This record gives C-alpha cells, structure tokens and sequence, in this order.
C-alpha cells in the first residue's frame, strides 16, 4: 500500500481484517523471546511496537490513504491493554457490542460507544449536528430510565419520559438497516440510505411527525419512505 | 517551561498524557529485567510522575514572581478511578477535574462531574 | 462492567429503599381508608335501598375519579382506560375526570370532545362535606335537565389485592320526578323534593364512589410496592452474582501478574 501510495501517486483503500491478531502474535513468541510478561500476559513492547505498525498508516502530502481497521476484543472487554492502546490512533471509532447483537438489531453498532473528529459543526453543517445530539440524548435518556423501567413498568413514567422512551425506542430500532451482504444471512433485500436521507429521516423522527407509527415498522428498513411503505404492508 | 518561569513570565504546560509516559517506563524497565510492581508497573513510577509534577510552583518575588502551571491528562480506563497510576497521580495533584461519560452522552458538554470533582487552592484563584 | 455493575447496584438499591418505605406508608394509610369506606357504604346503602323501595330505572354526562396519588399500580389509568371504551361504545355521552391520573389517561384519550375541570383533591381521604361542594360545583355548569343519563365510575377492591372497576347512574330529578316504580311511596308535590333527592344523591353518590376508589387505590398501591420490592430483590441478587465474578476475575489478573513477577 505504502509503494502504491508514494510511488504510483494514486489515493488508496486499505482494508485490515482484523489488526489485533497482529499484537495477539507478538504475545505468543513473548515468553519464548524472554520478555517478563506485562500486564495480563502482554508483550512490554505493545505501545511501540503497535506504534511502528500503525504510524504507517496515514495520509501524507503525496497521496491519500483511507483504511478500514477490525480490532478483536478479547472477552468484549474494551479495557483490555490492546484495544485500550489501539483507541489512540484511530480517527473515528463505532464499537460493535453483543449487547445490541444478541437482541437480533444489526449490524448493531453502539451509538452512544462511539466517536469521530468529523462530528462537529464545522464539517457536517448544524442541522446535521443538532440531529446527531438528540438522537445520542434521547438513546442516553432511555438508557438511564431503564433501570427503573424494570422495576415500576413502562407505565410508572410521566408523560414527558413516556413519550421520550417512545422515541427512543423508535428510534434506537431505526437504526437498524439490511445490509445487501446480509441477504444471505436475513432474506431481506440491501438498503443503502444516502446521508442527506439520514439526517431529514432521524429529523422527522425527532419533530413528531412520525410519532404515531408502532414500533416493528421502523425495523430492519432504509429510509422513512420505507418505514411508510412497511407500516401498510403490515397494516394489511 | 521553567525558562519562562525563572526569568519572571508566566507558562501552563500540558502532558496529555502521562499514563502514556509511565507506559514506556514500563516498557523500558520490563526490557531492562527490574523488578515488577502492582500492575507490572515499575515500583518508582510515583517518584517518576512526582518529579514532574513538583516543578510546578508561584516563585516568590525573591526571583522574578515567575510561575509554571500544570495540567496533567490521565485516561482512566473503564472508570477505574483505583487503578495504580490514577492513585498516584491524585495524591500528587491539588485538585481534580473528573470526566464522566454518561453526562457526555448525556448531552451535559464538556460534561465536568461536578460533585467528584475538586480544587483545593479554591476560592484564592477566582476573581472576585 | 465491574463499575457498571456496580452502579446499576446502587441504582436498584436506591429504589428498593423507595420501595420499602413507601410500602409500609400505605401499610399504614390502608385502615383509616378502609374504616371510612365501611361507614360511607353504610350511610350511603341505607340511601340505595331508600331508592330500591323505588325500584329506580333509566348529553349523559359520566363522573370518573381517580386519586391524583401516583406511584399506584396501572389500576389508576386502567379505570380511566375502561371507561374510555365506554366512551367509544357511547359517543353521545360526556366525560368528566375528578383525578389528575385518570386526568392524564383521559387526556390521551379525548382531550376536547368534553370538557370537566377538578384536581387537587386526591391528598386526603374523602369527606361527606367535600363531595357534596364538590357535586353542587359539577351539575351548576351543566343542568341536569341538559344530562337526563348519568354515571359514575368507581372502584371497588375485589379483594386485598384485587380491584374491578364499576358504575352505578344517577337518577336524575326528572327521573326522580317521573316516579317508575315508586306509586307508593309517600310524596307532596308542593315541594322541591324531587330536586333535593337530586342533589343529595349526587352527593352521597360522589362520597360513596370517592370512598370504594380510594380504599382500592390504597390496596393497590400497597400490593404494587410489594411487586416491586419482589423485582428489585431479584434485580440486586442477580447483579450481586455478576458483581463478585467479576471482582474475582480481576483479582485473579492481578495474582497471575504478581506470581509472574516474582519467579522471574
């Protein structure tokens, strides 16, 4: 990738499925090159040499690269030193939880357990930004009454709650989209939702205007459009 | 930054971040075969982040009135505000801003927890 | 997930501790209810079969009330849910709420197809007094003659922890004045009679029902706390078991560590 990028003068796309096992190896040969172990068994040479791996891989006045990196993490545990260590060097980063998997929504990204540089203002325009906070508010929102929903039951909420995990809920299955990979693993066909479509859907989600539809609509579809077209074919 | 501070100016240094630095110490001590501490940590890493820390300081007007400020970073992982390093460093350090995350998300930005935070030169600093 | 968990365990023990005291306060509320609710259904019966002698029969305007109180079980809005229906089965009536949960169902409901204005009372037990005021207030805005049907919703505890919803007219003075049924009682026209059995009915009829809901809503509200108590002890078991594996494991991280170390 480094020749094609600093030699042929061509922008590239770099895929790396899955980084971790690289630090995972240097654990293996650890004991037998004699190291002391560091923590939890680890190379001590994990930050630099996942530094000399890494720094590598980065955009230069020559050429660009963009690159695409899948961490395995032990136990799903993210505090774990390697995953902890490779946080450092990526730009923007969505976890993949089994919390939200084993619930069957897919490709089940986290979205308060994630971030990118890109997500200010500056870049995406306000009203994309404004969109992006609600709907990590709402999510946030729904998350911390959860506990007590278990407890009192949905209907123990004031209407102002009441309503917010109505939204959040919506809007957390919303999420959720057909991958055209996944229709081996789903029979449903691939959606692919353009990022002006997004931010107008989660938009409308937001400003009630869609607020009446039940909750299996919003699920496993592209596009408020979709959505729509799901509610009636359900409806029938 | 102690240039600025010994001929009379005045210099806030920020280390972000130091569990990074005691990170390569602790690399750089494992390869050398010291002995290992709590955590395979090496058992001077207090007097490693206490060293740095100490530099900061108001000089009397004995030298100029110069002063170095310090605001070390430290990325707890997984909330482990016990953990070995952070441990130290709070010992170390006269006051602590803590950065919780559920208010982050929580869309309270820049989400300054304002109960387990604390500032022990206080009210002396503030403008009246 | 060490401090998650240990954080959703201060969460569930925090409402527990709501929970616990909350169920010994209505523990304790419960018999005053239940000792008014005997004595209201006394007075008021002895009125029921002053009416029976009569063998009484039948927009219609229908009175529901439910204690404002919440922290109660879904009974509250369930009423105000079961008269809704009744609503829908009988799109002539009109509504009217006397409690600020059954307030809030109804609202989601019918905001503006009717429209009857009460609150603030659900703090204390019922009283003769309070009801009467409370029944001259809710016919002067709407004469009788205008609501020849009536109704009014209750409820009534089918057991400690049971509860049915229920209803029971209110005769109105032009039903009181057509006399069905009752050619042998004793009567003189020459009076207002018939307008004062009226309103001493809707009375007696609001302190009853005020009294039977409130007993129930005291019932219910004690056998949810204990419901909730039952989850949130499951809740906190469960979270403990997560809690001490997890501490072992990571205790287990840092022997291996320090075993290491040393036979180096």
């Amino acid at each position: 990738a480094e020749y094609f990028r600093d030699e042929e003068g061509q922008d590239v796309l770099l895929f790396i499925d899955n980084i971790f096992r690289f630090t995972q190896a240097g654990s293996e040969v650890s004991a037998l090159l004699g190291r002391i172990p560091s923590a939890v068994g680890y190379q001590p040479t994990l930050a630099t040499d996942m530094g000399l791996l890494q720094e590598r891989i980065t955009t230069t006045k020559k050429g660009s690269v963009t690159s695409v990196q899948a961490v395995y993490v032990p136990a799903d545990d993210l505090t774990d030193p390697a995953p902890a260590t490779t946080f450092a060097h990526l730009d923007a980063t969505t976890v993949l939880s089994r919390g939200i998997s084993e619930l069957g929504i897919y490709p089940a990204v986290d979205p308060l357990d994630s971030k990118s540089r890109l997500l200010d203002a500056a870049v995406v325009g306000q009203e994309h930004y404004d969109v992006a906070s609600k709907v990590q508010e709402t999510l946030q929102t729904y998350k911390s009454l959860q506990d007590i929903i278990a407890i009192l039951g949905m209907d123990e909420l004031s209407e102002q709650d009441k309503l917010t995990v109505e939204r959040a809920r919506k809007i957390q299955r919303f999420l959720s989209q057909p991958f055209a990979v996944a229709e081996v693993f789903t029979g449903i066909p691939g959606k692919l939702v353009r990022l002006k479509d997004t931010v107008a859907s989660f938009k409308a989600v937001l400003e009630g205007k869609y607020d009446n539809i039940p909750e299996h609509a919003f699920y496993m579809v592209g596009g408020i459009e979709d959505v729509v077209a799901k509610a009636e074919k359900l409806a029938a | 930054g102690e240039w600025f501070r010994d001929n009379g100016k005045h210099a806030l240094i920020v280390y972000d971040d130091l569990s990074k630095q005691a990170v390569a110490y602790r690399q750089l001590s494992l390869l050398l075969r010291r002995p290992p501490g709590r955590e395979a940590y090496p058992g001077d890493v207090f007097y490693l982040h206490s060293r740095l820390l100490e530099r900061a300081a108001k000089l009397s007007e004995k030298e100029g009135s110069g002063s170095l400020t310090a605001l070390p970073v430290i990325e707890t992982q997984g909330g482990d505000v016990s953990a070995y390093i952070p441990t130290n460093v709070i010992s170390i350090t006269d006051g602590q801003i803590f950065l919780e995350a559920e208010l982050f998300y929580k869309g309270i930005r820049p989400a300054i927890n304002v109960g387990l935070s604390v500032s022990r030169v206080g009210s002396a600093a503030q403008v009246k | 997930t060490l401090k998650e968990v240990e954080m959703r365990l201060k969460s569930i023990k925090n409402i527990e501790k709501i929970t616990k005291t909350m169920k010994i306060v209505a523990s304790t509320r419960l018999s005053k209810a239940e000792k008014a609710k005997i004595s209201a259904k006394k007075m008021d019966e002895a009125e029921q079969l002053f009416y029976k002698n009569a063998e009484t029969k039948n927009k219609e305007l229908i009175v529901a009330i439910t204690s404002d109180k919440g922290l109660c079980g879904s009974i509250h809005s369930q009423l105000a849910k079961a008269v809704r229906r009744h609503l829908n089965d009988q799109p002539n009536a009109d509504i009217v709420t006397i409690g600020d949960k059954i307030k809030m169902q109804l609202l989601r409901t019918h905001p503006n197809n009717i429209k009857l204005s009460i609150n603030g009372i659900g703090k204390d037990a019922p009283t003769f007094q309070e009801s009467a005021l409370i029944a001259d207030k809710l016919l002067s805005v709407m004469k009788a003659g205008t609501y020849p049907k009536i109704s009014i919703f209750y409820n009534d505890p089918v057991s400690s922890l049971s509860f049915e919803p229920s209803e029971k007219p209110i005769f109105n003075a032009k039903t009181i004045e057509q006399s069905p049924s009752f050619g042998k009682f004793e009567i003189d026209t020459d009076a207002n009679v018939p307008r004062d059995l009226f309103e001493y009915t809707l009375a007696n009829q609001m302190l009853t029902a005020m009294a039977q809901g409130y007993a129930a809503e005291i019932s219910a509200r004690r056998n949810a706390m204990d419901n909730a108590s039952k989850n949130a002890g499951d809740m906190i078991n469960r979270y403990s078991i997560l809690y001490n594996r997890t501490r072992q494991a990571v205790i287990t991280n840092e022997l291996v560590d320090i075993i290491t170390g040393a036979s180096s």
